[PDB]
RNA sequence: GAGCCGGUAGCGGGCGUGGAUCCCUGGAUGUCCGAAUGGGGGAACCCGGCCGGCGGGAACGCCGGUCACCGCGCUUUUGCGCGGGGGGAACCUGGGGAACUGAAACAUCUCAGUACCCAGAGGAGAGGAAAGAGAAAUCGACUCCCUGAGUAGCGGCGAGCGAAAGGGGACCAGCCUAAACCGUCCGGCUUGUCCGGGCGGGGUCGUGGGGCCCUCGGACACCGAAUCCCCAGCCUAGCCGAAGCUGUUGGGAAGCAGCGCCAGAGAGGGUGAAAGCCCCGUAGGCGAAAGGUGGGGGGAUAGGUGAGGGUACCCGAGUACCCCGUGGUUCGUGGAGCCAUGGGGGAAUCUGGGCGGACCACCGCCUAAGGCUAAGUACUCCGGGUGACCGAUAGCGCACCAGUACCGUGAGGGAAAGGUGAAAAGAACCCCGGGAGGGGAGUGAAAUAGAGCCUGAAACCGUGGGCUUACAAGCAGUCACGGCC
RNA sequence: GAGCUGGGGCUAGGAGUGAAAAGCUAACCGAGCCCGGAGAUAGCUGGUUCUCCCCGAAAUGACUUUAGGGUCAGCCUCAGG
RNA sequence: GCGAAUGCCGGCAUGAGUAACGAUAAAGAGGGUGAGAAUCCCUCUCGCCGUAAGCCCAAGGGUUCCUACGCAAUGGUCGUCAGCGUAGGGUUAGGCGGGACCUAAGGUGAAGCCGAAAGGCGUAGCCGAAGGGCAGCCGGUUAAUAUUCCGGCCCUUCCCGC
RNA sequence: GCCUCUAAGCACAACCUGCGGGAACCCGUACCGCAAACCGACACAGGUGGGCGGGUGCAAGAGCACUCAGGCGCGCGGGAG
């Protein structure tokens, strides 16, 4: 591993697709899109005591950095 | 030579040292023999080896006891 | 006939055989009971070597096979072998006792 | 482990002549350092190690009934004397 | 218990009843490779730095003890002392994850979360005390079996796919931690009264915990190894242990015959052709050890559990929850719920909050966003045993110098050959011959049992004999008859 | 001479290259070779084994991405009435 | 329980004693050794190479090379011949080569950047070349190896000292 | 390698230079080796890297024709034709 989160796990899976709708509107589901993909967050940082970083990931980030900001 | 087992029991540092060393040399003698007396030799070879082997078994036992 | 045995040098009888005339069992193995009763061999009409007289034909052929020999013979011939009752401090004495008896006491004879 | 001995003389013919006037040839623990030769040599036969050279040989062509092989490893090394001393009996011998 | 120097028996030499061969349990170096790690490297081989040693001293060079890397916690000093890693036939958890074929096309669908790449804990993990079930004012951990219907149902509602509570069964410990409040304390910042981290009481099992007031309270409970001692089950060595001989046809007998025999042990094999009484330490029963493993049964070791009301409350998770983007699930898009997460929003302390019915009004339910493990189904490397399971072209391909020969660059493929005889007595010796090999002698019960040598047939080629055949056209044959023998 | 050549290397097999025809890619890669799904699938061909006894088919109908296939109709056989 | 499936495995047949012997670079004699020699040994006539059918280093092969016995298998028959079978012996170098040194491409990789995982990328230092660099040659001796052995002649660095 | 300074020692015992003394290990050669021993499953006339390539003659020359050394006579034979 080398890109999950830092403040927990948000690094993985995704199966999905579509095709089309038109249901409780006029009929059944134009059904189909057998597709697969990724799905994730972002990066950023601050300072320990003169010289630092963070890295981490998104939200978990914001709350967190706040947290150790507390110290 | 369970008796030899005994002598064994008996000696210690430099003792067993040169004992097994010299004895070893003895078997060398044998090595040399590899084409002379031969016939009654046989045993000097097999046994002698077993003997010196013991020599080592002991050194191990003793100095092992030590460290 | 296994890692364990019957009589040893011993001296015993030949039931199903051709001789029956028991006698000195010169040697008996551990596994193949292979025992030589010194009671029926041949010559192996030897090599033609000077190994045997330069004019050879070995004589003492004696490898005894079959195991229908009636081992042990006290004042009694065909008898199985008992075991012990020890009797003395540290006493195996798996001597042979049945009807007559024989244990091959280390004395007068095997 | 440390049983100095490490050899078997070169009962070899051709090798004879050397034994004959100043050098001597033998089979040695396939491994001994050449300086190893010098030492085993020196303390073993109380001599004067001079010129210590080495060669090696494995076996080729031994048919064994239903399968085959050709042998192991025989090591050769030759060392010469300084005066022509030691090895006496051995040499008068073969 | 008295013989052994493994399969080689042969040569040439041996050790041993003052427990030798050997069966077992713990011993010692234990070459070099291989995770390799002192360094490098086409592994199994070449380099090097520290103390010891010896040698011709120094240079050389060996035994030696020596010196990755990782993360990990501690003395964050100068860091010394721990951990992993490397495997493993199948079972196993999660990680990621596919066409065929079906749907007689085939794009939803299908095989399927199946094959396979991976990471990893084990000896088995998995799951494992309920924001459960389910609606009766009912149940009560988790797992696996039978049943639950192949119904309830999911769907180009098509091929198809397909539950769950209950009930029967088996197996039945439950246990915990931050959860500011307590006080303690050290560090704090900066000083008063915030945070930080150690000790705790609190350390929620089916709901309280803390702090104030009063009733309180003065011996039975063991863990998931808390832990130790044992009969330690075994490991491999142990031991006994039932009763016949005479004859007799036979090369043989254990067989036909005679009489005499055993039996809580007529399971079987083995002793020259088919034995309870002959070989077998077996069925008979019993045996046994100072090591390496524990459930039991019991002890002790017992951390830690084990009260009543009152009172303003503060005290299990950083996201529940709701928008869309998705996984599960018997759900394939739908009125579609609950758990589960990728995006954005974005909180409640027991009037709390998800859960039964999309949703709203009810009752009811459970108590979430931490932690631990036993026990019952799986698996088969390895051991034991049994087989209207196999006989050498079936069986593992593989019954014994087959995963080796040999093909392929590597990946990788992947044979064949089981038996002479009862025992070696398996062939002295004579004779043709370079040899093989061939006639004799001996073997012996046989050698048409003779070394690839049991039983040893078909095919094909051969030596001799019978009939038959040179004016003959026909698969074959074959009905007839005549000539031979 | 965009010459030829030994040694040492990197790119590779739904990718490589490629003075590019669809070339060569361990001796026949128009999409490699070994093992695996798997014994894919096979209305098509082959092949489909002792004796004897009874009967005796059709080789047409109907719709079919079927049309050398198939569901139901027509003919057959064994059993009851 | 089976002809039968250009079946599966193993035999055994068939053209066939014809096609074929691997190069049109030819060979003939004498004596020899032999159980037997077109097909081995000497020696004598003779043709073809010679710019190769030369020698030489290297590669790669890894036995074998030799000396001595032997030929039932093997050579595409021979065969008392062998690179065949059996046994024994055979190559040794401070100065030749390669490491005990250098490095490119180039692989590794302490750092570092980076993946659902396995990895991707990688400075530095290292590994990594008949590309770098380095100290000898010639004459003689074995069945057999050589500037490695012997000998003559010419050096090489590193250590102890002075 | 020649220098060219820190480190820092050196400098009194570091380097440059003579003579004496003493050292120097690891793995390598046999032979085949433009080819019956290396690669094509064969004693397969195919391929496979560098060293003058002896001599005569030819204008020149690794081509030519005969040869030097050195290498052969291909390995199944005789026979009429």
């Amino acid at each position: 591993m080398k890109e999950g989160i830092h403040p927990k796990l948000v690094p993985a899976r995704i199966i999905c697709g579509c095709g089309n709708v038109i249901e409780t509107y006029s009929t059944k589901p134009e059904i189909y899109v057998e597709v697969c993909s990724k799905c994730h967050p972002f990066y950023t940082g601050q300072q320990r005591f003169v010289d630092t970083e963070g890295r981490v990931e998104r939200f978990q980030r914001r709350y967190g950095d706040s947290y150790r900001k507390g110290r | 030579m369970r008796k030899q087992l005994e002598e064994a029991r008996k000696l210690s540092p430099v003792e067993l040292e040169k004992l097994v060393r010299e004895k070893k040399r003895e078997l060398m003698e044998l090595r040399f023999q590899a084409s002379i007396g031969q016939l009654s030799q046989n045993h000097k070879i097999r046994d002698l080896k077993r003997q010196i082997a013991r020599l080592l078994t002991v050194l191990n036992e003793k100095r092992r006891q030590n460290a | 006939m296994r890692v364990k045995m019957h009589v040893k040098k011993g001296d015993t009888v030949l039931v199903a055989s051709g001789k029956y005339k028991g006698r000195v069992g010169k040697v008996k193995e551990v596994l193949p009971k292979k025992y030589a009763v010194i009671v029926e061999g041949v010559n192996i009409v030897k090599k033609a070597v000077r190994v045997s007289p330069k004019y050879p034909q070995g004589g003492f052929i004696e490898k005894e096979a079959p195991l229908h020999a009636s081992k042990v013979r006290p004042i009694c011939p065909a008898c199985g072998k008992p075991t012990r009752v020890r009797k003395k401090f540290l006493e195996n004495g798996k001597k042979i006792r049945v009807c007559a008896k024989c244990g091959g006491a280390l004395d007068t004879e095997e | 482990t440390a049983y100095d001995v490490i050899l078997a003389p070169v009962l070899s013919e051709k090798a004879y002549a050397g034994f004959a006037e100043g050098k001597y040839t033998f089979w040695v623990h396939p491994k001994a350092t050449k300086t190893e030769i010098k030492n085993a040599v020196e303390t073993a036969f109380k001599v004067k190690v001079v010129k210590v050279n080495t060669l090696h040989v494995r076996g080729k062509k031994k048919r064994l009934g239903r399968y085959l092989g050709k042998r192991p490893d025989r090591k050769k090394a030759i060392v010469q004397v300084a005066p022509g001393q030691k090895i006496e009996a051995l040499e008068g011998l073969i």
